[PDB]
Parts: structure tokens; C-alpha cells; sequence
């Protein structure tokens, strides 16, 4: 399906956004 | 906005600040952000209106990266240069906007059939293009323009174009300009906060239309975000003045 | 602003900040972002009942997690990031008295101040930048580099001079209030507890001399300069 | 009575009112109950610290480049050397990254003018010492090995020590009151089309490449104490001068390169998992 | 109207009345009953005009339950959403109305043929649609628009639309808005008191038209009836913000 | 859209021999368990001592994160023949229902203790209306429609009125 | 004070009390104990730092446990008893926002008000008495009968007239402050959280008529009229 729909669990929080703990996003 | 002047502590001598060239060639100054946002941006170039649908939906939102075309992605009915217009570039710097937007709609026709433009206030969804509301198979007996919502009509034989101003009919203080991912499935009430409603165009017979959008006079932007990561390959597509 | 000659306790010319029952001193100068306005006028309409403040609890300085900067950090790297008020309620300094009112009120308008204290030595060097992004939910991953940070309200820290920095954060949100807590009985249609993001990024890598330390530390402190609560409810544990 | 009305006027019909303009009049019809009611900005309005013009944005300092300076760089050596054209960072290769605010905004216009400001931040400590000379060179340029040619222009020599930053205003000295952008006014290419000369011969314009350069050369070799780093990074910030000007709205030369996804219909397009 | 405040005898303390939000988003207030009734309601969407008839009759009466569509009943030429428009909902609360109504008529054509709109004062009947007055088989020699009644003409090649205001030409003080049963056969003079006359549209050649109605400026409603028994099944046709 | 306080009036259909106490509460954002009276007591409350006076007024505060609230009904619903709905129909609706979590509850404080000679159970009427600062905006399709005695007009007397 | 003739809603002459976001009405008259003073002058000495108040949280009415009175209750019987503030923190109305400040401050001075609402019917009868005993630790079991209650600050409730009663409780303790919470790290040499006791006793047994109810109920409500906190600490769960 659409890969944009959901963020992988290891980089996101329960709200489907990058976790503030996940520093590597940049 | 923070200029950063606070970090410039050097106080040694400098060369002159000179004299501004603004107004030397003409008095047509084009640096006002609101002035820029008030000139029209083409959204849909000659798209089809089909009477089998409720109408063609236009989400009320200004041009920005939310409508940017990326080589390789699926084909949408949006014109491909929206993301590089000066106004989209400006909007990509402000995540808040409040006020009205103006839509210039042109029906490619000279018929005496009325084409209606109906305004839908903020309802929570964000759609564009032809849609059969509630998936029915006939809409002439239950037209959206005849349900009570504010509606205006175009009669091509008189003027195939019209300019309508849609209000800021939403519960929020500001509309959210953009998201990092326009297709991410996140908290549904937040998902719909990037629009303030819709404009629905409904024809009598199949016909084509073009749509432009611009900021109204009662309009403000805010929540400056700073510049995003960008790219350019302009250099490769032109000769220099030295052959 | 001006140093003095050395005496028994060195160059005794420190400055300090006292807020409620907390004091923070600084050895050198401090950089402060502009004091800017929050939306005003919606408070009396979004809440039919009076809103409250508890300054003695919320307006005091509270240290949060320690930040380590190493010689391996590259420009643009995120050293730390905070989704507020959320992260100050359920992840950092969780037992802080500053969090008390959030246990009973469901809505709020918040204006904060964040002080950053660094301690690099005289043979080290480097630059760090801290900035705020208003109403960042679902827009954290764009306009998120050092360039966007230099454009938004920010403070810059030099790792060898140890100047302090104070970031003043107004309440700029697309709604009148921000929700304070998620709850099994609360709606999932609206992600609560986040009206802004704070990013701590590397502007220029930390460098050290021969046999010098390969890292140094920074400590953030926050305090609400104006926390208004609305909608009283039964108390609940935070997140 | 039913008297005849002899008043008349000749008219010129037009489809729209003020279509091309950003100001003036509009014949827009309000989708409201009251045709003249407007949005209220009495309580919710733009914050005073938000930029109001593109020139305001151009006045925000942006990190343009960085370069290293080490104790091994001999006198006269160019530590930094660049064509200072706010229109394009490169004339021979694609650009991707965090463009400065002034370049971003300049990319929306076909003309620019006025002095440009630079700020050099030396990421050092009190134990680093040395001297560099910053120069603005016009029309004709200097050889990389001829420091004297750089010294013959508009220069500022900075004595690095306790103070670790220096400001430099780049004079605007050209044969025209404004300069035209080197980027294009319109580029219809969207799918990275492999280019040939026919494509270029049929471009929207001809790139008037700038020869104006800013260089930074070593005056006194950097001599840090052994206990500290022997090489330091220098940050080069840039922004428009107070009299920077922009004119001629055009297609933006820069466009988002990160996390670009076009909208789809929500919730119709499969949001219902 | 009786507010019922007379029955609220409690005088103990209460929470604040707060501050009104009216005018916070914009100055476009939409609570005035007359303002609401003055915006157009679609009655007929693309219906046929046939020159073999006297014309297409439009009974002069505001939108209300008298034109409500009920699933399962016979198909009429009336659009199906009239009964759910805000103005029909308002009219269902007032059994009296006095003043003029405005009809916006659109002829789907660009021909140079004149289409006439004739006004008939209150005569006692209440009809709509194509009708052959007195059941004759030819009307071009005895056109209703040429008998002496007030008539206006539309020339589509100039403007396919027109807006006509019909007077309150009746013997009664007020027009009766609605009946409990629009098809009950009761005392004939009373039966016709729900209209103030008719508007008749007559073409030269077969062509289609659309009709909208709204209250005029000289218009009042009264005899508040209180709310009727209602129904709604909206909930079933949309997702909530929690999936 | 709507906004502003909402007023409620509780009329106890009793007599002077009924006695008891109830507590009315306005709960926002987060709600109380049916068995946890304390959670209701922690909100905006009015305790009414039922006795000689048999009615109590209650103004429900407007406390939300937005200046106005959007209606949960639809702005446009073209369905007229009670179409059996599916998810495709819903995915293509005019909007997304932003359901409210705000509740008003009435709990027993002191058990009703009427004299044996009168009824041991009474009915309580709950009236409602907009507060003095109630506001409405954004005209749309009416969510409610007549459900009783609905007959569309026909032509009189052409359509067979002549018996 | 004076009834009126019957109308649509009966005899609409109720009185009411509004404190913060809570309202309580009364159908008949109310009896109130005297407004008496607390010790003043020790506050500024026992605490070098300023003490705090959070009226919007503490000064609102909070109902506690329901009290059942039956025909089997004998004169002098304890219907309920409260050790305060302790019982209002860890046993009754535990999630009340009134308890919030007690989670972070270790000391306090408290002045309260307790309202009692009864609902007996017109064919019942009986008398109940509520009194307060200051600084009662280790002295609850003496001077504890109806006689001592009639001598100390008290209110009397008639079970058929349903008059309301309001007990005003000043802060009279042998120390400057009362400790708010026990804790594994706190001393066990001093029993905390109790500066007074409230007793609800039967003065004259509830009686009913033929086939009448054998019981009726009373509900207590409390509110601090003056709660001053001192000694900020990290937040802890109550008892
Ligand atoms: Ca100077
Ligand atoms: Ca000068
Ligand atoms: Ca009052
Ligand atoms: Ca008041």
C-alpha cells in the first residue's frame, strides 16, 4: 500500500509523527 | 522571525550602505508579501466537470508544497508548476494563514447553462476533483447548490469567468498551511486543519474549467518557519553570455 | 559586562537570575531572544469561566535532561528536541512542582523561557544553536535545519566562552488553547500536549586540543513566564 | 409618468477586473450573507515580529558557506574564494541544501541590487591567533597565487584574537543600477530531461554570469598554542544590506527538495485502513 | 413566541454567561431571519418548457414543508432538497407571511427568442408545472402574456437569467405558509390561501429552465408555530474523527 | 458552528413531601466513571437541595480549545432514500464528525426520601436553551426535517380535486 | 427567611452558596458557627521563605463520603469522623483538585469550612450534632461525647426540617505548621497530617412513621477558606 500512510514504529510515537527521542531524523 | 543581528557583535568599520535602487526604474514595488500573495496562481488547467458527480471539489488552501509536483509520483489534476510560483515559495515559509481566498474560475464554454459554485465551510475533510458525495449515482435531484449552502452561478454566454471570495469559516484561529507529509494517516481532526472548507463546481452538461487562486484583501499569514531544504538545476538549461 | 582584576575568589563579577525559589548564576555574558507577543483576545471567549495561574509553582526554573556534545557531532545534528508542554510533563523532570496544575486542568495557554548553560573549556571550540518552532505537530521534519533555526527565534551558544542563552517562547497556536493530557476517555482525533518544538542543533562541531576532552555538557532549564489553565477536572497522572 | 432616459455611455467589455495585479481593485463576489463583511483581525492577527516584505526576509542572516583555516596555510593563501552572485550558488552544477534566506527570496525575482553583507564567525577560542584579509573584487579577478591583486581592491583586514567575528559589507559596484538574476525566469523542465544545445538555445534567457568575487586570504599564519586545535572552521553568513532591492517576480529558482508529497483526497483516497 | 422564562423561578447562583463569539471570526452575521429568507432556494432544476401549453406555472409561495420530498412518494418536478434548506426550516415555524417574493429564472439557451414571465394575482387556485389553461390545444394566438396581466421578457442572447419581484396581490392580510396535508380536499376558498398568485413562463420553442425563489425586501413573517416533529439520520453517513 | 454557554433547567415533577439532593456537573475533555462520583465532583458543579422549591437552573460553561465549535451533523447530505450505507459512502461524505466529549451528569447526593403516602419515584424534566451569549454561524443544509404529516403539494384543482 | 405562596415550581425561595466553580443551594434556613481566629504571627518566622495560596483549587466545595442515619442509631453514636487534613487527602474524595498543592508542599496552615446537607422527610425526626476538636492527636477518645460537642464549635441538624449547617474551622495547633505527608524518608517521630478532628454524632435518634423509611442521608462538603503552604518539595502521591 501507500508507504506515506504510517511512519515505521522505531522512529515514531503513538501519534504517527517522529518521536522527539528520535534524533537521527535529520 | 529573528534577524540574527543579536549575534553580530563586531563594531569595527565597514564600507558604505549605499543608496537603494528601489523605485529607480519604476514605482512598481513588488516586495510586499501580501501584494505577492494577491496575484493569481493557476491550480487546474482545463480539467473536466462531469454532471454524474456532485461536482468538482476545490479545497480552500493557498498554494504551497502541499501541491508540489515531484518527478516520478502519480499524476494528479494539479498543474505541475504550482510549487515553484513565488507565492507557493512564500507560503512555504509561513505555517499559519487567516482570512479569505479568491478563486477565479473559467468555464470553457459559451452555452447558456448555469454552472454553480457552492461554498462548503470547514467540515473536517480535504478533497479535490470530481466526487460523488455519499457514493450515489444521480445528483440532479439532490444538487449540492440547492441544499442551503452559499452558492453563486456562472452563465458562460454572459461571462465564462467569475471571481469568488470564500470566507474564513472555521473553528480555528489560524488555518495550517502545510504538513511534512500530505499523505500521512494521523489524528483525523488535525488532518483537516489545513483547509477552511471547499468550493464545489457543478455543471449541467460535461464541460471543462480552469481555476486560479489568490489571497483576498482580508488576509494575513504568520508563524514564520524559516527556509526549507531546497534544490535547483536551472544552470543546466541555458547558455551563459560567453557561449 | 566588564571583568575585574583577580582577588581571593577570582574575578567575582557574576550575574544571576532569581525566579521564585530558584537561582541561576552566569560567569560570562548572556544572549537573549526578543520578547514577542502571544495571541490575545480569544481567552475570554474560549473559556466562559475564569482561567488560572499558579506562578509560585510554574514560574520557577526547572533543569531538564543533560545534553552531551562530542567531537563527533556534525553540523545540523539534533542534540536534543522537545515537544512542549508534553515532554516537560511526562519525560523530563517528571516530579517537578511546575507540573502540578497540568494534573487537574484540561486546557492551557503557555509562555515560557528556556535558559541554556554550557561548560566547554578554554582549549575547546564549537557553536550550538537552539530554536523554537511554533505549532509544529506534523511539520517537525521540514524547515528543520540550522538555516530555519537561524531564521526563527533562536539563541546561539559558543562552546568555549560559555555565554548563557535565554529563549523566550510566546504562545502561538492555531487554536485558543492546547490540550494538556491524553486520557482513555479523551478523544483521539486531536493529538494533545504539543503547541511547539524546541531544537538543539550543532552549528559548528565541537573541537578539542591534544589530549583534551572529547565532549562537554549543556543543561537546559525551563520556567513558564505565563501559564494559564482552563477547564478543571479530576486529577490524573501525567501521560 | 414614464419619461424616456437618454443617458448612455460607450463601454469596453473585459472578462475580469484586476486579474494580473497584486493591488488595486477586484470584482470578487463574497460567498457571504453580507457582500461587504470581512474576516476579523481584531483579536487574531499577524504578529508584529513576522516579516512583512521579501526584503525583511533578505535581512535575516543565513549561513552561506564554511571553510577551514589551519596553522599550515601559508601567507597569501586563499582560504575562501567565491563569485558573490545572490542569483545562483553554482553556474556548473546542481545545488541542493539549505539556501540562505536572502538567496531564497532573491530567487523569486529577475533583478537585485544594493550592498550585500557578510559575517565571518571563527569557531575558535582565545588561544587561536592570526590575521586574514577579506576582499571584494570587481570585473577582473586575481590569481590564486597573487595576493597583491586581491590587496588592490576593497579590503578589510581582521586581527583574530579575543574577538572571533567580523562583519563585512560588500559594495555594490556595477555598470548597471540593478543586476539581472542568473537563474531562469521560467523553466518548464520537470522530469530532469537530459539536456542538449537545442534545449539551451530555446531557454527563456541567457545567463549573464557574474565575475564579482569575495576572497579571504591568510595575512599572518594561524598560530594556535599546541594545547588547542590547529585548524578551525570559519562560518560565512550572508544577507542583504539595508539597501538591498528586489524586482521582477518570476518562477522561483529554488524548490523544496525534502519530504515532498502532493496531497490526495482525505478520507476518500484510502485513509480508511 | 413565549420564551418560557416565566416558568424559570429558580434564583440561586449560576456560572458565568461568558462573552459572545459573534463577530470574532468575521462580521458576517447570519442569524437574522429575514437575511436567511432573502438568499435563494432552488425550486426547479432544469425543467422543460413546452410551447403547446399556456406555460409553466409557479405558485407564489415560499419554500416550506409544502414542497418536501418524502422517500417513496410520487415523483414531482420539484428539486428534492427544498425541505431541508435553512429557509424552508424557518418557514416551517411561521404560518403567516406578507410581502413580495423574488424569482430568479434561468433559461438554458442563447437564442434570440423572447421568453415571457407573466404575473397572475391571487385567483384561488394553486398549480405548478405545464398547463393548458381551459384545456385548449393552441396558445400562440391567445398567449397569457398578451392578455393584459403584468408581463416581463427574457431574451437569452442578452441574458438567459432574470430576477423578478412579484407583489402581494391578494385579498388577505397574510398568506398562509402551509397546511398539515397539502393534498386534502377541504373548503375551496381556504385551500387557495397558501399562495398569492402565480408566475407563468412561456417559451417560443421547447427549452429548459431553472427557478430559484427568495423573500423580497418588503417582506415579513409571523404567527410563530413552534418546532414540528423532526427526524435525522446524518450520523450514519460519515466517519467520526476517531475512525 | 455554534458557541457560548448553554442553559439547562431541571424541573422535578414532585410535591412538598419529596426530599433529596442531587449534584449537576459539567465535565470537559475527559469524563468520569459511572461509579466514581468523585470524578464528577471535581468539575463545574451545582448541588440542588430538593424540597419546597422544585426547579433548578444550571448554566453550562463553554470551555473548549476553540472559540466556536463545529456542528457534528453534515453540511450536505444528498441521501434521500435511506440508502443502506457502507464505508465508501462514508469516506465520501461532506465531512468528518468531530464528536464531543463534553458531558453533563446528575448524580444522587442524598437518596430521595419521600413520605410513604406519596410516590416513591418522580420524573425530572430537563429543559435546554442557548445562553444569552449563544452564537451561530455558517448556514448549511438543515440537519433536521419534518417527520410527521409530510405530503408534497399537487395542482389544485387540476389534479383530481373534482370528485 | 420567609416562604412564599406556591407557584409552578413550588415555593421558589432557595438560597445558595457559590465558591469558585461550585454552587450549593439550600431549601430552608442554615445554621452557622462563629467566625473565629487562628494563630497569627508565627508564619513569617517558621518559614523564612514566602508561603503560598491556590484559592481556585482549594477554596471550592468538595463533597466527601455519604453518611447514613438509621433508626437504630443511639445518642452519642459516631456517624462519621474525620482527621484533617489527612482524611481529605488519602481517604475521601481522593481525586479532588483541592488536594493538588498537598502533593508538593510539606507544611501548611489550614482554615476550613464544612457544610452539611441533610434530607429527612416530613414524617421523620431526629437531631444530629457536628463539632470540631482542635489538635486532637492522642486525645480523640476523651471529651468526645455529645456534651463536649455542644461545648466546642458545633452545628446542629434537625432531620425533618433539613436546615443546613456550616462549621467554620480555624487553624489552632500547638506548632506553627502541620505536616502534610508521611513519607518513607520523613521522620516517624512526628505523626503528620492531623491538626483537628470532626465528629458527626447522634444527639437524638432518627424516628420514622408507620411504613416510613428507616434511614435518611447527610452529605458533608468541605472547602479551605485559607490554605497556606510552605516548604516546596518534589511531588508525591498522597499517603
Ligand atoms: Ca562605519
Ligand atoms: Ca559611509
Ligand atoms: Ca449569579
Ligand atoms: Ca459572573
Amino acid at each position: 500500500d501507500n508507504p506515506h500512510r504510517f511512519l515505521p514504529a522505531n522512529v515514531s510515537n503513538r501519534w504517527n509523527e517522529y518521536s522527539s527521542a528520535y534524533l537521527p531524523r535529520v | 522571525m529573528d534577524t540574527g543581528a543579536k549575534e553580530d557583535e563586531d563594531e569595527t568599520a565597514n564600507f558604505s550602505d549605499g543608496v537603494t535602487a528601489m523605485g529607480f526604474q519604476s514605482l512598481d514595488t513588488q516586495v510586499s508579501i501580501k501584494d505577492i500573495l494577491r496575484r493569481p496562481v493557476l491550480l487546474f488547467n482545463h480539467v473536466e466537470l462531469d454532471p454524474d458527480y456532485t461536482g468538482f471539489f476545490i479545497p480552500i488552501m493557498p498554494p504551497s508544497r502541499m501541491m508540489q509536483y515531484k518527478s516520478g509520483d502519480k499524476e494528479t489534476s494539479f498543474q505541475r508548476l504550482i510549487g515553484r510560483t513565488p507565492q507557493a515559495a512564500i507560503m512555504n515559509l509561513f505555517r499559519f494563514w487567516r482570512g479569505s481566498l479568491r478563486y477565479t474560475i473559467i468555464i470553457h464554454s459559451t452555452d447558456g447553462h448555469p454552472i454553480y459554485v457552492t461554498h462548503v465551510p470547514h467540515t473536517g475533510n480535504r478533497v479535490y476533483g470530481l466526487m460523488k458525495v455519499n457514493n450515489l449515482h444521480e445528483y440532479t435531484k439532490v444538487p449540492i447548490f440547492g441544499c442551503g449552502l452559499t452558492t453563486e452561478m456562472i452563465i458562460p454566454s454572459v461571462n465564462p469567468s467569475i471571481c469568488v471570495e470564500v470566507p474564513f469559516d472555521t473553528e480555528n484561529n489560524w488555518a495550517v498551511t502545510f504538513d511534512e507529509d500530505a499523505q500521512r494517516n494521523y489524528s483525523w481532526r488535525d488532518k483537516g486543519d489545513t483547509v477552511t472548507g471547499h468550493l464545489v463546481v457543478t455543471p449541467v452538461v460535461s464541460v471543462y474549467m480552469s481555476v486560479w487562486v489568490e489571497a483576498g484583501d482580508d488576509f494575513e499569514v504568520s508563524n514564520f518557519y524559516g527556509p526549507p531544504s531546497v534544490k535547483t538545476n536551472d544552470w543546466n538549461y541555458a547558455f551563459s553570455d560567453e557561449h | 559586562e566588564v571583568p575585574s582584576k583577580e582577588s581571593i575568589q577570582g574575578d567575582a563579577t557574576q550575574q544571576s537570575s532569581k525566579e521564585e525559589n530558584t537561582i541561576i548564576t552566569r560567569d560570562q555574558q548572556q544572549t537573549v531572544s526578543e520578547n514577542i507577543p502571544s495571541t490575545v483576545g480569544d481567552l475570554v471567549i474560549a473559556s466562559s469561566e475564569p482561567t488560572q495561574q499558579f506562578r509560585s509553582l510554574t514560574n520557577r526554573w526547572m533543569p531538564i535532561n543533560s545534553i552531551r556534545v562530542t567531537v563527533n557531532g556534525k553540523r545540523n545534528d539534533l542534540l536534543a528536541q522537545y515537544y512542549i508542554p508534553e515532554d516537560f510533563l511526562s519525560t523530563h523532570a517528571k516530579c517537578a512542582p511546575n507540573t502540578i496544575p497540568f494534573e487537574t486542568y484540561v486546557y492551557g495557554k503557555y509562555e515560557l523561557e528556556m535558559k541554556f548553560v554550557a561548560n566547554g573549556n578554554k582549549f575547546q571550540c564549537g557553536k550550538v544553536i537552539i530554536s523554537v518552532k511554533f505549532d509544529s505537530y506534523q511539520a517537525d521534519n521540514i524547515n528543520t535545519g540550522f538555516q530555519a533555526a537561524l531564521s526563527r527565534p533562536h539563541i546561539m551558544l559558543d562552546l568555549s566562552t560559555n555565554n548563557e542563552g535565554v529563549l523566550k517562547i510566546p504562545f502561538r497556536y492555531h487554536r485558543a488553547f492546547v490540550r494538556n493530557q491524553t486520557h482513555k476517555t479523551a478523544t483521539a482525533g486531536v493529538r494533545p500536549g504539543k503547541f511547539a518544538s524546541i531544537y538543539v542543533q550543532v552549528l559548528s562541531p565541537l573541537q578539542t586540543g591534544e589530549g583534551g576532552a572529547n565532549d562537554m555538557f549543556i543543561r537546559p532549564f525551563y520556567r513558564y513566564t505565563r501559564a494559564e489553565f482552563a477547564g478543571m477536572s479530576y486529577k490524573v497522572p501525567l501521560t | 409618468d414614464k419619461p424616456k432616459d437618454v443617458s448612455s455611455i460607450t463601454i469596453i467589455p473585459k472578462p475580469r477586473l484586476g486579474f494580473p495585479h497584486g493591488k488595486g481593485k477586484s470584482d470578487a463576489v463574497a460567498m457571504r450573507v453580507n457582500p461587504v463583511a470581512l474576516t476579523s483581525f481584531q483579536d487574531v492577527s499577524a504578529y508584529p515580529d513576522e516579516p512583512r516584505t521579501t526584503l525583511d526576509i533578505a535581512r535575516i542572516w543565513g549561513l552561506r558557506s564554511t571553510f577551514n583555516w589551519g596553522s599550515g596555510d601559508e601567507h597569501g593563501k586563499e582560504l575562501f574564494n567565491t563569485v558573490l552572485d545572490p542569483g545562483l550558488r553554482f553556474y556548473d552544477q546542481d545545488y541542493e541544501g539549505q539556501i540562505t534566506p536572502m538567496e531564497y527570496v532573491t530567487g523569486l525575482y529577475n533583478f537585485w541590487s544594493g550592498p550585500i553583507e557578510l559575517r565571518f564567525d571563527f569557531v575558535s577560542n582565545a588561544f587561536h591567533t592570526g590575521t586574514v584579509i577579506i576582499s571584494a573584487e570587481y570585473n577582473r579577478s586575481s590569481t590564486n597565487t597573487d595576493e597583491c591583486q586581491s590587496h588592490s581592491t576593497y579590503t578589510k583586514t581582521f586581527h583574530l584574537g579575543e574577538q572571533k567575528s567580523v562583519h563585512f559589507t560588500v559594495p555594490y559596484i556595477y555598470d548597471t543600477v540593478v543586476r539581472r538574476n542568473t537563474a531562469s525566469a521560467y523553466l518548464p523542465v520537470t522530469d530532469y530531461d537530459k539536456v542538449d544545445n537545442v534545449s539551451r538555445a530555446q531557454a527563456m534567457g541567457i545567463r549573464a554570469e557574474s565575475k564579482m568575487r569575495v576572497k579571504v586570504r591568510v595575512v599572518n599564519v594561524l598560530r594556535p598554542v599546541a594545547s588547542t586545535t590547529s585548524t578551525i572552521e570559519v562560518l560565512v553568513y550572508m544577507r542583504g544590506g539595508k539597501n538591498y532591492a528586489l524586482h521582477g517576480l518570476k518562477q522561483s529558482t529554488y524548490w523544496p527538495s525534502n519530504s515532498v508529497v502532493p496531497i490526495d483526497s482525505f478520507p476518500p483516497d484510502g485513509y480508511d485502513p
